[PDB]
C-alpha cells in the first residue's frame, strides 16, 4: 500500500485469477491509481 | 607509420582498413560495414621545454557505392606541450569526460555507446579548448587532471546561428590516479544547453547538461579489468527523441591478453533512463552483455569477433527512439599502418 | 610511392593527378574532366608463410567549384596471403568477373564500359569476400583461379533495408591460363537480384544476374593483344533503364609499346542488347571504335589522347536510356606517384 | 614534408591543422572555425631540360559534427617545366590575375577578398591552361609573364550543360618585374560570361568579365610592403547578387618580420562598387582596416591574431547582398607539416 492514492482491499479463493489490469491498463499511462491489497475477505481496511 | 622525422619536427601518417561485417536481425545495422580511416599525428619540438603538435583523424565509409560519398572528420586540432606546466589544444577533440569513460571502451568492436558524438563533452565534438597536466606538475606521480571549456556550437538557422553549426541531437574537468595498475578517475562536466535543444520536441526540460563520472581500472600482466559509472542530467541521447532527464550509465569490461595474441573480452553495459518525459518513465536506453574476442597477428593486422547479446525488449519506447534492440555479431579483418 | 618500409611491414602511399579534358558534341560529357586519386597499399609480413595486407583507393573529382564536394571510395579491403594456400580478403573490391574482362580494359582513357561499378560482380562493389590462388597451389604454373561471394547490398529503405545500401542501378568465380604471353581465362558469376531491382521500373524479369565470360590475350615483346567476350543475363545496365535481359559483350584491343614511350592503341568494343523489354527489342547498348594513344615521359608522368569514334545512332532508345552516342576526345596530362 | 625522394622523382605530402576561432557580432561567421588541409606536390625529373610535376591541395572543415561531411578540392593539376621555354599545366588552378593580386594577400587570416573562388580568373577555379615563363627566357631577369586560357565551366542544366559544372556565383595574362625587392606587376584578363549568368537575376549587363590590375611591392630586410589596385568590369561578385558592373578594388599591406618570430601586419582594403544595378548605385562591396599579428614558434608551428575593423554600414544594400559588415576577430593556433 502506502505510496500516495488508493487500494482495492480484496479476498482469498479464485476471485482474483483476474485482479490484474485493475493495477496495469489501470496504469498504461497512470489512470485513477489502483493498488489492490488483496486478503482472505472484505472485513479489512 | 612514422614517415618523415628530420630535425626537431616528426610526422606519423597513419591509418587502417577494416573489412567488417555485421549479422543482425536488425536489417538497419545488417551486413556490410567495411570502413577505413587515415590520420596524422605531428610534433615539432620548438625548444626543450616547448613542443608543438597536431592531429587529424578521418574516417571514410568503405561500405557503399561510388554513388555516395559519405565519410566525416573525427579529430582535428593543434596545441603546445609546455614541460612542467602542461599541454593546450584548441580544436575538434574528445571531451574530458572521455578521460575516465574511455577506461572501458575497448571491446573488439562494440561498447563506448552510453554516450556518443557531438554529445556536449561526453565524447568528441567541435570547439574544445583543453588543458592537460601530467603528474601534477612532475611533482606527484600518475596523478593528473584536465580542464576544458567548449564554446557554443549552435544552429545552422535564424536565431543563435553559429558559423559552423548543426541540428541538435548535436548543440568540464577530470583528475585520475595511478600507483601501478589501478586507476580511479573522476570527471565532472556541465554545458549550458541551447534554446533549440529545448523545445518539447521529443525530451529534456533541458537547463545545463551534466554528467558525473567515476571510474576504476586495473591493468597489468595481461589482465585488463575496468569500470566506469556515470550519471548524467539532460545529456544522454535517448534515440532521436531528444535527451534523458536523469540517466545512470554503468560499463564494466574484462580481458586477458595472451602471449600468442588472442584476447577475449567479456563486458556488461547499461544505461537506465530515469524519470523520462512524455510517458515512458523509468526506462532502459541500452542494456547488453558483450562477448567477443580479437586476435593480433602482429601489431599491424588482426581479426576480431564480436557479439552483442542484446538485453533490451521492443516497446512503443525503443521503437519510438529507434534504439536497436536485437543482437548483432561482428566479424572483422583489419590491417593498420 | 614506397614511403615507410621497416621490419616486415611496408607502406605505399600513392596517387596521381590527371589533368583531363573531353571534347564532345555531348555537352553532358563535354569539357573539363580533371580529377585525382590517392591510395595506400600495405604489407606486414607475419611469418614466412603468412603475410597481411591492405588497400585503399579513392578518387576525388578535380573538376568542380569549391562549392561542391564530390569524390567517392574505389577500393578498401584488408586480407591475408597464406603461401601455398592462397589469399583472402573481405572488402569493397573488384568483382571476379574482372580477372578476365580486365584483359582488355587498358585504353589510354575509354573502354571498360560494357559493364560498370556496383554492377553485381562485374566490376567493383561492396561486400566481397575473395579467395585467390596463384599457380594452382605452386604445383602447375600460371594456372589460377578465384572464387568469391558477395553479400546482399540492398535498400537504403522499409522492406530489405541493409546497413550500407543503395538505389539499384546498384543492388562468383574465375580460372586463367599462362604459357608465356597468351592468356585464356573464363569467369562465371551469378547473383540473386533484389525485389527492389525487380519492378516494371524500366527493365529485367530479373531473377539471378548471370555473366559468362572467356578471354584471350597475348602479351610479350611490346605487342599487346586481347579479347574478352561475355554475355550476361539480367546484368548489363541499359542506361538508367534497369537491366538487359540477354546482352552480348565483345571487346578487342591492340597495342604496341615503343622503346621510347609512345604506345598507340586501337580497339573495338560493343554491346548487343538481346531481347530487351518495353518495345526496343534487339538493340546496341554501346558500340564504338576506339583509336588513341598515350606517351610515357617516364614511369611517373605522361600524356594521352583518346578518341571514341562512337558508332551508335540516336533513338527513342539510346535517348530513353540516356546513353551517349556522339564521339568524344580526351586529352590528358597525368603525373603519378 | 619531403616524404619520398629517390632517383629523379620526389614527393612532398603536406598540410596543416589550424585551430581557429572567430569572435564576431555576426553570428553567422561567429564561433569555431577549425579546419585543416592536406596536399601533395610532386616532381619527377625527366631529363635535364624537362621535369614533370603535380599538385593537389584540399581542405576539410574541422569545425562540424560527424554528421556533416563538408570539405572541397582546392587545386589539382599536372604540368611540365620545360627549361628555357617555361612551364605548362592544365587543371584546377589559381587564375593569372592572382600573380599580382596575391602581392597582397598575406594577412595573418583576413584579406584576399576583393575577389573570390570560381570567379572567372581572378583566383582559383576549374579548367585552366597555364604557361609561365621565368626570366624572359633566361635572358632578362626577374621579368616574367604568364598567359592562360580557361574553358567554359557552364550549367549543371538543359541548355549549355558542361560535364563538370555549376550555379553561377560560379561560370588571361600577366607580366611582373624585379630589381631586388620592388615588384611591379600588371595582369589583364577577360572572360566571355554565360547566358546563365546574364539574366536579370540580381546584377551585371554581363558581356565579358574584365579585370585590369597593377601591383607594387617591396620586400627585403624584414619589411614587407605591398599594393594592388585593380578594376574589374562585370566580374566582382556583390554578395550573392550577381555581378558588379564596374568596381575598383584597392588593397595595401605593411608588415615587419621580427628576428624572434612575431610579425605584425597593418592593412587596408576596399572595394568600390561603381554604377551597380537595381537601385544601389555607387556602393562599397567591402571596406575595412585590418590590424593583426601571427607569431612563428618555428617553421612548422605558430599562433595568430587577426582583427578586421570593419568599416562598412548596414543598408538594404549590404543586407541584400548578405555582405558582412561587422568586425571580427580571429585567434588561431596552427600546426603545419
Amino acid at each position: 500500500a502506502s505510496k500516495k492514492s488508493v487500494r482495492w482491499c480484496t479476498t482469498s479463493p479464485a476471485e482474483s485469477k483476474k485482479c490484474a489490469q485493475w493495477q496495469r491498463r489501470m496504469k498504461k499511462v497512470r489512470g485513477p491509481s489502483v493498488t489492490c491489497v488483496k486478503k482472505t475477505s472484505r472485513f479489512e481496511c | 607509420a612514422e614517415v618523415y622525422n628530420k630535425d626537431g619536427n616528426k610526422l606519423d601518417l597513419y591509418g587502417k582498413v577494416d573489412g567488417l561485417h555485421y549479422f543482425s536481425d536488425n536489417k538497419d545495422v545488417d551486413g556490410d560495414q567495411t570502413y577505413m580511416r587515415l590520420g596524422f599525428k605531428g610534433e615539432t619540438q620548438v625548444t626543450d621545454q616547448l613542443t608543438g603538435y597536431g592531429q587529424w583523424e578521418y574516417q571514410i565509409q568503405g561500405n557503399s557505392a561510388e554513388n555516395e560519398n559519405n565519410s566525416w572528420t573525427r579529430v582535428a586540432f593543434a596545441g603546445l606541450k609546455f614541460q612542467d606546466v602542461g599541454s593546450f589544444d584548441y580544436g575538434r577533440n574528445y571531451g574530458v569526460v572521455y578521460d575516465v569513460t574511455s577506461w572501458t571502451d575497448v571491446l573488439p568492436e562494440f561498447g563506448g555507446d552510453t554516450y556518443g558524438s557531438d554529445n556536449f563533452m561526453q565524447q568528441r565534438g567541435n570547439g574544445f579548448a583543453t588543458y592537460r597536466n601530467t603528474d601534477f606538475f612532475g611533482l606527484v606521480d600518475g596523478l593528473n587532471f584536465a580542464v576544458q571549456y567548449q564554446g557554443k556550437n549552435g544552429n545552422p538557422s535564424g536565431e543563435g546561428f553559429t558559423s559552423g553549426v548543426t541540428n541538435n541531437g548535436r548543440d568540464g574537468g577530470s583528475i585520475t590516479y595511478d600507483y601501478e595498475g589501478f586507476g580511479i578517475g573522476g570527471a565532472i562536466s556541465s554545458s549550458k544547453r541551447t534554446d533549440a535543444q529545448n523545445t518539447a520536441a521529443y525530451i529534456g526540460n533541458g537547463d545545463r547538461a551534466e554528467t558525473y563520472t567515476g571510474g576504476l581500472k586495473y591493468d597489468a600482466n595481461n589482465i585488463y579489468l575496468a569500470a566506469q559509472y556515470t550519471q548524467t542530467y539532460n545529456a544522454t541521447r535517448v534515440g532521436s527523441l531528444g535527451w534523458a532527464n536523469k540517466a545512470q550509465n554503468f560499463e564494466a569490461v574484462a580481458q586477458y591478453q595472451f602471449d600468442f595474441g588472442l584476447r577475449p573480452s567479456l563486458a556488461y553495459l547499461q544505461s537506465k533512463g530515469k524519470n523520462l518525459g512524455r510517458g515512458y518513465d523509468d526506462e532502459d536506453i541500452l542494456k547488453y552483455v558483450d562477448v567477443g574476442a580479437t586476435y593480433y597477428f602482429n601489431k599491424n593486422m588482426s581479426t576480431y569477433v564480436d557479439y552483442k547479446i542484446n538485453l533490451l525488449d521492443d516497446n512503443q519506447f525503443t521503437r519510438d527512439a529507434g534504439i536497436n534492440t536485437d543482437n548483432i555479431v561482428a566479424l572483422g579483418l583489419v590491417y593498420q599502418f
